């Protein structure tokens, strides 16, 4: 047959790397007065639940608890420069309030695109081709959702 | 349950 | 051979855009919770989004039950996934 498929729908990451990767966790507890946050308890049992499924997964796990937003980016740019080139992929977490396109850090707003710039293939090279997963613990909006029944 |  | 600077991300978000995410003060928040517990039971076995789309299918089952102000008793919250993968992604062990 001369038509090879390229595009195999079994096609997988290759996760044979030395490292599993970071996973970075962003905690974020309590908030300045000129944000006007309600401080979100209970969040770390949410970061104490995740560090031990990223540790039963293979990762290096950094939780950080209640940084500033310079704190923040400089923590994010420590791991965009470092090295993944043994690294299956990389994961970051955030913990916070969020909304529009945002999430809170200790002090100020944090655009969720300040968090993923620095990997993008064109800054962190060591990881293109690779996954990056970022995950949101945050309100992104006021609006409530109802609850409907399937007829 | 809160509001996060 | 070249790629998109933007690929092979996947942003897991735990409402979906506009929506409140709801926390529970002693177990945690409704999605991380879920997350975890999928985690625990498949991580190392299913497909990242397959997960998602259980954790998906288990937060939207829930309903607040009890609420600092009542006005969200009764409501729901719909997790959201937004995947830039180009393949398969496992965390078989190794």
């Amino acid at each position: 047959f001369y038509k090879r498929e390229m595009f195999d729908p079994a096609e997988e990451y290759k996760m044979n790397h030395k490292r599993r990767g970071l996973a970075l966790i962003f905690n974020q507890k309590r908030f300045d007065w000129k944000l006007g946050l309600k401080t979100r308890n209970g969040t770390d049992k949410d970061r104490d639940n995740l560090e031990r499924r990223f540790q039963e997964l293979g990762f290096e796990v950094k939780a950080y608890n209640d940084l500033s937003a310079e704190e923040v980016l400089e923590k994010i740019q420590e791991a965009s420069t470092a090295d993944h080139s043994d690294a299956d992929c990389f994961v970051c977490v955030f913990l916070s309030h969020g909304e529009d396109g945002h999430v809170y850090a200790n002090d100020a707003k944090i655009e969720i695109q300040e968090l993923t710039n620095l990997f993008k293939g064109d800054k962190c090279q060591s990881l293109v081709g690779k996954p990056k997963i970022f995950i949101i613990q945050a309100c992104r909006g006021d609006k409530l959702d109802d609850a409907v029944t399937p007829m | 349950v809160e509001i996060d | 051979y070249t790629l998109p600077a933007g690929a092979d991300f996947i942003m897991c978000y735990s409402t979906a855009e506009g929506y409140y995410s709801y926390r529970e003060t002693v177990n945690g928040s409704w999605y991380i919770q879920d997350l975890c517990e999928m985690l625990k039971k498949y991580g190392s076995e299913l497909e990242f989004t397959e997960i998602l789309t259980l954790v998906n299918r288990k937060v939207s089952l829930r309903s607040v039950p009890n609420c600092k102000d009542p006005a969200a008793i009764g409501k729901k919250q719909m997790p959201c996934f937004a995947s830039m993968l180009t393949k398969k992604l496992y965390f078989r062990p190794k």
